[PDB]
């Protein structure tokens, strides 16, 4: 039943450290091994660690020497540092669980992607895509680093709702598209407000969408 | 410090037998695990301890492991079963293999559904200037795509995504093209035209 | 009826070097998670002498705790170094351990273990395929026995029996007559500088004292190390309270304390009747091995 949640900053310097934290819901750290996987991407999985509740480590060889894991039993969590940070830390970071230490994952959280680079945070500009079934969007533009995630009427409104893809423009900034299909019918009478997260800036950007 | 090697891309047609192989030198003393990842989530455990199934796994999943060689099975593989399957040795010193992705043959070619929005006039209010091609649903997973300006090909400013797989097996894109306000409103129309296995789909917006 | 019997002496290690899988649980053994090396101890009737005298160490957490010295070689997998000492002993081993650990003659921590995937059979002689759903983490202890460190230099105690030919892998002395062979539940003693002594008859008595392998301390029980308390008029990290004979010794506050400490009981000195004179041993314990008694 457990949930594994990390967080952390998405985005950190060259040289410096990197820091994430996972919090277990609906369980414990308890006696069970936790893990720090990462996934650089486009590539394959690499194991970075584990702990467990009495503070023991045991450590990727070829990264134990920047590597740091520590636990918070009080407050159900565990935390992985990085330090002397390089682009090949790019990747996504995973926590798991396991039951022992043959490190069998059979639950994972959600991935956090960490980018590694020196170039300044930017939060989205939010555009309408008004509506000519019926199409509407948001046009979330110019924003970095890497995720932003779009609901739809506070999260009230999920059947048909693509969220694609970023593109990464020629300025080195993101852009994406949400697009939403509605009955025709309902365009004058009901309200569409897509809902903009951009964390890495704490940005939070609520646009309504009329015809 | 070890390495297990798979081999990229495995191919099957539907309802064969896709087997995915992970090498490494005595790896049959290592009890082994795979896990399948599917676009855009977390890894999922399939198999563990060389042969055994988590509780609600197809039982079309099998392993074996004997030898320098492990092994994964899909008999009768669906369309479901399209994702990369990662290997780790889930013994004392642990190390995944780069993984596989399995691609399942034969399925149906399909058109890219294309959507085209104009500038927002909160955009050019701004001064300035966005047009949106959402391309989605298309398979096999390649479009081209070129732009107009009434007639001629537009000049600068399209930046177009390389195409990802969605949830259901088929592709999305995305092309976007910036103008400024004064050539957004100095021509007639502007077309987004999207080729997919020799047909075009094209849609266009107008000032 | 003791509620703190996982709350171990020393560090409390039960693991065998090379089996380190469920540290998590056995590395320290205390109230929560199970240990295959450390569990079946704590079963109704199987090892009766280590659950009299449950607050000293196991045969492993000696060996952690440098008291007893690992065999050299310390395992050995299934023919001529082990299987002399190990073929002399009958024991009966659950199924799904691939290691089991005994007190060897010299008074070392040796180990039999099977290769990967491979099982110990009942009798602990051979290894065969996994039969069963999954090895365990740990190692099966295959003598019934508890430890303590000492300096008593026993250099010269040895086997004393009346009437016995040979005990396990020591020949007492010479008899030429006919003898008669059987498996016997020996008492045995391991000293500073001694052999295995084996003996005709166990006679123990504890000394009971207030040093920390006497008290356990706790905050669902969690562990506390009472190295962290501090003596009355002394340094410490932590606050703690416990019984009057911990208050007698370590400072107490009865409403800021983290942990709680009580008598271990049983615990204390133990010392053994070796041949009339009391001894304090490294380890006592009984083992099932071939004795050849005269007729």
């Amino acid at each position: 039943q457990v949930q594994l949640q990390e967080s952390g900053p998405g985005l950190v310097k060259p040289s410096e450290t990197l820091s994430l934290t996972c919090t277990v819901s609906g369980g414990s750290i308890s006696t069970y091994y936790w893990s720090w996987i990462r996934q650089p991407p486009g590539k394959g999985l690499e194991w970075i660690g584990y702990i467990y509740y009495s503070g023991s480590t045991n450590y990727n060889p070829s990264l134990k020497t920047r590597v740091t894991i520590s636990v918070d039993t009080s407050k159900n969590q565990f935390s992985l540092k990085l330090s002397s940070v390089t682009a090949a830390d790019t990747a996504v970071y995973y926590c798991a669980r396991s039951d022992y230490g043959d490190l069998i994952f059979d639950y994972w959280g959600q991935g956090t992607l960490v980018t590694v680079s020196s170039a300044s945070t930017k939060g989205p500009s939010v555009f309408p895509l008004a509506p000519s079934t019926a199409a509407l969007g948001c046009l979330v533009k110019d924003y970095f680093p890497e995720p932003v995630t779009v609901s739809w009427n506070s999260g009230a409104l999920t059947s048909g709702v693509h969220t694609f893809p970023a593109v990464l423009q020629s300025s080195g900034l993101y852009s994406l598209s949400s697009v939403v299909t509605v009955p025709s019918s309902s365009l004058g009478t009901q309200t569409y407000i897509c809902n903009v997260n951009h964390k890495p800036s704490n940005t939070k950007v609520d646009k309504r969408v009329e015809p | 410090l070890p390495v297990l090697t798979q081999p990229p891309s495995v191919s099957v047609s539907p309802g064969q037998t896709a087997s995915i192989t992970c090498s490494g030198d005595k790896l049959g003393d290592k009890y082994v695990c795979w896990y399948q990842q599917k676009p855009g989530q977390s890894p999922v455990l399939v198999i563990y301890q060389d042969s055994k199934r988590p509780s609600g796994i197809p039982e079309r999943f099998s392993g074996s492991n004997s030898g320098n060689t492990a092994t994964l099975t899909i008999s009768g593989t669906q369309a479901m079963d399209e994702a990369d399957y990662y290997c780790q040795a889930c013994d004392s010193s642990t190390v995944f293999g780069g993984g596989t992705k399995l691609t399942v043959l034969g399925q149906p070619k399909a058109a890219p559904s294309v959507t085209l929005f104009p500038p927002s006039s909160e955009e050019l209010q701004a001064n300035k200037a966005t047009l949106v091609c959402l391309i989605s649903d298309f398979y096999p997973g390649a479009v081209t795509v070129a732009w107009k300006a009434d007639s001629s090909p537009v000049k600068a400013g399209v930046e177009t995504t390389t195409p990802s797989k969605q949830s259901n097996n088929k592709y999305a894109a995305s092309s976007y093209l910036s103008l400024t306000p004064e050539q957004w409103k100095s021509h007639r129309s502007y077309s987004c035209q999207v080729t997919h296995e020799g047909s075009t789909v094209e849609k266009t917006v107008a000032p | 009826e003791d509620p703190h019997l996982r709350n171990r002496p020393g560090k409390g290690h039960n693991y065998i070097d090379g089996m380190t899988q469920e540290d998590a649980t056995c590395k320290p053994v205390t109230y929560a998670g199970a240990c295959s090396s450390f569990d079946v101890l704590l079963e109704k009737g199987k090892f009766p002498l280590f659950q009299s005298y449950a607050h000293h160490r196991t045969l492993l957490e000696a060996v952690h705790d440098t008291i007893i010295a690992k065999a050299d070689p310390p395992s050995c997998d299934l023919g001529n170094p082990c299987m002399k000492e190990k073929l002399v002993m009958k024991t009966h081993c659950p199924n799904d351990y691939q290691s089991a650990h005994y007190l060897n003659n010299d008074g070392k921590m040796a180990s039999v273990k099977c290769p990967p995937k491979y099982e110990l059979t009942e009798d602990c002689n051979f290894c065969r395929q996994m039969t069963g759903a999954s090895l365990k983490k740990g190692s099966y202890p295959l003598q019934d026995l508890f430890c303590q460190s000492s300096e008593d230099d026993g250099s010269k105690l040895k086997t004393k029996m009346k009437g016995v030919c040979e005990v396990g892998v020591q020949a007492l002395k010479k008899c030429d007559g006919q003898l008669s062979t059987a498996h016997e539940v020996v008492p045995f003693a391991v000293f500073k500088n001694s052999k295995k002594v084996y003996l005709d008859k166990l006679d123990l008595k504890t000394e009971e004292n207030l040093l920390p392998d006497s008290f356990v301390c706790f905050e669902e029980l969690k562990s506390f190390d009472i190295s962290q308390c501090p003596k009355i008029g002394g340094h410490g990290s932590k606050k703690c309270t416990g019984d009057a004979a911990f208050c007698s010794a370590y400072e107490c506050t009865a409403q800021y304390a983290n942990a709680y400490c009580s008598h271990a009981n049983g615990s204390g000195i133990v010392q053994i009747q070796v041949s009339g004179v009391w001894k304090k041993p490294l380890c006592v314990g009984y083992e099932r091995v071939v004795v050849k008694r005269e007729l």
